[PDB]
RNA sequence: CAACGCGAAGAACCUUACCAGGUCUUGACAUCCUCUGACAAUCCUAGAGAUAGGACGUCCCCUUCGGGGGCAGAGUGACAGGUGGUGCAUGGUUGUCGUCAGCUCGUGUCGUGAGAUGUUGGGUUAAGUCCCGCAACGAGCGCAACCCUUGAUCUUAGUUGCCAGCAUUCAGUUGGGCACUCUAAGGUGACUGCCGGUGACAAACCGGAGGAAGGUGGGGAUGACGUCAAAUCAUCAUGCCCCUUAUGACCUGGGCUACACACGUGCUACAAUGGACAGAACAAAGGGCAGCGAAACCGCGAGGUUAAGCCAAUCCCACAAAUCUGUUCUCAGUUCGGAUCGCAGUCUGCAACUCGACUGCGUGAAGCUGGAAUCGCUAGUAAUCGCGGAUCAGCAUGCCGCG
């Protein structure tokens, strides 16, 4: 066996970004990807408007607020179901922010998918957020099981 | 039937012509459930075949919209 | 005339790729007529800016069968594909990208 | 669930159709009307020994090809036989049938003749070895790359019913080219019921 | 003045259409080639099994090969030559 | 009770509506084919036989 | 596992087997024997009809005069019927291991024996595929292979396909071209073909150019010996056993569709990626002769009337919806869902009452994401939106396929 490849679509006219371009592949349901493409679109825009600044730098703070450093894997050796703290690949960091970033937006619950993700990319920006929170949490779980940097 | 007219057996409605024609009188049997109640029905105790028996029924005036079948029950319990 | 099939997911592009401005015409209609959501056509032209092939050559296809995402896929791989077929320079610049995926 | 037949898959790749003739809107009258007269003939013919038969529509006119291995017995005199075998078929049918005899050459490798011989031995109290092994031996000797003959059924006893395999060279039936001859017979004994498979190799073209 | 064919028989129908060309070509007739129509087909599927196993199914084919014939020059003698003509009836020439 | 209703298949029905479909070789109700008249069984083994000039081996 | 959207690809009668009732007994169905000659076809009564009471009415033909070729009847018994039992007697047909890779045979050797050697050991592959060694040499069933479909190209051909170059058109409709998609035919092509590296130098593996195709290109057909006393006596035959004026047969109606219930499979819902309204685009496959049915009119509507065209690359079914651009509502058991529901109607058919679907009217709950646990899915797959056909007078959330 062995690993596998892939690839995506960048170009985006508005806020051009790989990390956009899978933001935009995620967050889609029903095979509706033009749903989550005006979504995002109009998501950015609001933002861009109640703050006067570029809708890129703030996503960009947002992934380096939620992305999460270590993961806290589980493992049975014997009778204890242990833990074991991993350190999170660039692009496994990339994905959990992401997963994240959409479900909690989805759970805040507003009138709005495009105004919950934006508040949400607020409260990123801000390290005061619900994903912050989950990274808050995996986070002490990582020191917490510490004792198992390398078995 | 919507336009084509009302419902009912040729055997039947002679039956009721003939019982008709002078004066109401007995029974009236028939296997034909499917037949829709007219008002030349009224007055005539009109029986329905079951399955196992003739059940008796006098047809008033308000059940021209109605069939045999809706007082000729079938299952049991 | 250049021409071209542009074959993907069950959409043919009958591209013919002949000396124009930079006209595009799908069914017999304008760009904007057909596509609304110009996302995608912005992206038509990513081969057409990888080379320097603004206005010279017009798009004239006729575009039968697949949806606007899958129309929109075609006419670029027909036009990548004629495009080559009349100036094979630029095809190791364009073997990077192909666009061939028997979708 | 187990193996099929090649005569069904090997059509198309060499083996031509033994029904050849373009209907319409009679197609499963017409085809109604060739079975009952395949059933008629092999009843007829059972003594005859008779392989297969194939027929043609010709508007209205019908050519029937009989592969019978022995013309003196289906054919005999020329008159009675021909007479017997059209008039017959004419009058059931309700037009005119035409009738073509043709002699299979070694006779002990069609499958289907094989199977009737091996049916009416197996009939006759012969052992189910003797005659497995006569017959394999006689279509070997006639000239075969490969032959397979499996018998199920009571073969004398009450309680159990089993198969057996006898069967010499290649047998390819994976080889999609392989030309088998595959047929089946019945044999109804006092005991019960036995079937006959056969399915004989006669050689692949290239 | 047209003609066509219709016949599950690929190679027969091929050899019929060829033959009908050249007799009708050889006396100058400039017919156009046999037209390749778009064959006909169809699918039927049926259970492998008797009773039970629903699962277990096959598929059958049917095709049918249909091309025309257009002749250009009126020429009565291919007319007579393609009404003496005889051809198997796996293609039910049809006029 | 075959045969019986092959017969009753046979009789001439009160209604034309009362009319109902069998293969013509067995006494098989339940999918009958239209285009073939023949049973499923019945139609499978006819066509493995070389008959049914039209059906072949199906792939895709 | 391999029963539970399975037989059964469509129960108002018919299908119908099962039951209440009215009935019959060479019988509903096929060979037998003696005759009397055509039966049918229209009409009244009982009918629910089976069936009779019956009347109108029987036109049969072929020959050198006997007879023969069917149909109805009138008598006799050989018989018929078995959806009656046995799949622990069977043929035939399928499911599972399993598309897993193993199962075997001739000769020779060893072991006094059951047995082993070939098939073991090393490398390698999806494979007991292949190579090396080899006390063994060869072979069969298998596996890849040639079969079909798709991915690219040369040629053969342009009408019922295409419309650019040309001229006309409200329409690809006309003259005109076969440039080109396209369709249906012959070929070619991808076959470790080539180079480097590794590996034994081999079999074999990684990378490299070409190319549509690189290491069985994807998929379908193809299911090795045998196991489950696996399923089918119901598709068919089937020995044995059992009934036979009845476990057989005809007909009306009923039941096969009942539910305090529980459980498999599927569809719809709980809403803001949403609800309703206005505008717009793209489809792929399949069917059409008592069949498919343009167009027009009527009706909110399901649909009805006249009817063009099509035995079909022509004409039709048949204007795909998701989707996009707008208007509007606002977090509520709601402008969510439409079930149950009353009425009024549409498709069919003698008749939708036990018993279809669909449409409008007025409401509208269960329901706001659902317990252990459990299911499918590695790419055009998951999810999801429509389209056509089987069974069919009229019936699909299931089946088959397509996009």
């Amino acid at each position: 066996k062995g690993p596998v490849a892939k690839r995506d679509v960048l170009p985006d006219p508005i806020y051009n970004s790989k990390l956009v371009s899978r933001l935009i592949n995620k967050m889609m349901i029903d095979g509706k990807k033009g749903k989550s493409q005006t979504i995002l679109y109009k998501s950015f825009d609001i933002i861009k408007e109640r703050t006067g600044n570029d809708a890129m730098e703030v996503f960009e703070q947002a992934l380096k607020n939620i992305m999460p450093v270590l993961e806290v894997k589980a493992r049975r050796v014997g009778g204890a179901n242990y833990q074991v703290p991993v350190e999170v690949r660039p692009e496994r960091r990339t994905t959990l922010g992401l997963r994240w970033l959409v479900n909690y937006a989805r759970l805040r619950g507003e009138k709005t998918m495009e105004e919950r993700l934006a508040n949400e990319i607020l409260d990123a920006a801000n390290n005061t957020g619900a994903a912050v929170k989950k990274r808050e949490d995996t986070h002490k779980m990582a020191e917490a099981n510490k004792a198992f940097a390398h078995y | 039937s919507l336009k084509k007219g009302p419902f009912v057996d040729g055997h039947l409605m002679t039956k009721i012509e003939k019982l008709n024609e002078t004066d109401k009188k007995q029974v009236v049997k028939t296997w034909s459930r499917r037949s829709t109640i007219f008002p030349q029905f009224i007055g005539h105790t009109i029986a329905v075949y079951d399955g196992r028996k003739h059940v008796p029924v006098f047809i008033s005036e308000d059940m021209v919209g109605h069939k045999l079948g809706e007082f000729a029950p079938t299952r049991t319990y | 005339q250049y021409y071209g099939t542009g074959r993907r997911k069950s959409s043919v592009a009958r591209v013919r790729l002949v000396p124009g401005e930079g006209r595009i015409v799908v069914n017999n209609r304008e760009i904007s007529e057909h596509i609304p959501s110009a996302a995608l056509i912005e992206d038509i032209k990513q081969p057409l800016t990888l080379t320097e092939t603004a206005g010279t050559y017009d798009v004239l296809v006729n575009v039968h069968g697949g949806g606007l995402s899958g129309q929109a896929g075609a006419i670029r791989h027909g036009i990548a594909r004629a495009l080559l077929e009349a100036d094979p320079e630029y095809r190791t610049t364009l073997k990077r990208a192909g666009l061939l995926t028997r979708d | 669930g187990q193996k099929v037949n090649p005569v069904g898959l090997r059509i198309g790749v060499i083996r031509d159709w033994e029904s050849k003739w373009y209907a319409g809107k009679d197609y499963a009258d017409f085809l109604h009307e060739d079975l009952k007269i395949r059933e008629y003939i092999s009843k007829r013919l059972s003594d005859a020994s008779v392989s297969k038969v194939e027929i043609e529509r010709a508007a209205n006119r019908v050519n029937i090809t009989i592969h019978t291995a022995k013309p003196g017995m289906v054919i005999g005199k020329g008159g009675s036989e021909v007479e017997a075998l059209r008039k017959a078929l004419n009058s059931l049918t309700g037009k005119r049938v035409h009738i073509n005899i043709l002699e299979i050459k070694r006779a002990d490798l069609d499958a289907q003749l094989v199977a009737d011989n091996i049916a009416r031995q197996l009939e006759n109290r012969v052992s189910f070895r003797r005659a497995q092994k006569q017959q394999i031996q006689r279509t070997m000797r006639a000239g075969a790359q490969g032959v397979k003959t499996m018998v199920s059924g009571r073969l004398g006893g009450a309680d159990i019913a089993r198969s057996e395999y006898y069967s010499e060279g290649t047998v390819p039936l994976h080889t999609l080219r392989a030309d088998i001859d595959y047929a089946t017979s019945e044999a109804d004994t006092t005991y019960g019921k036995l079937g006959v498979k056969v399915w004989i190799y006669r050689g692949e073209v290239l | 003045i047209r003609i066509r064919l219709k016949a599950y028989d690929h190679r027969i129908l091929d050899q019929s259409a060829e033959k009908i060309v050249e007799t009708a070509k050889r006396s100058g007739a400039s017919v156009s080639g046999p037209i390749p129509l778009p064959t006909e087909k169809s699918v039927y599927t049926i259970l492998r099994a008797v009773h039970k196993y629903k699962d277990s199914r096959e598929q059958f084919e049917m095709r049918t090969h249909k091309r025309l014939i257009d002749i250009v020059n009126p020429t009565p003698q291919t007319v007579d030559a393609l009404m003496r003509l005889d051809l198997p009836s796996g293609v039910d020439i049809e006029i | 009770a075959k045969k019986s209703m092959i017969a009753k298949q046979q009789r001439t029905p009160k209604f034309k509506v009362q009319e109902y479909t069998r293969c013509e070789r067995c006494g098989r109700p339940h999918s009958v084919i239209r285009k073939f008249k023949l049973c499923r069984i019945c139609f499978r083994e006819l066509a493995y036989k070389g008959q049914i000039p039209g059906v072949k081996k199906a792939s895709w």
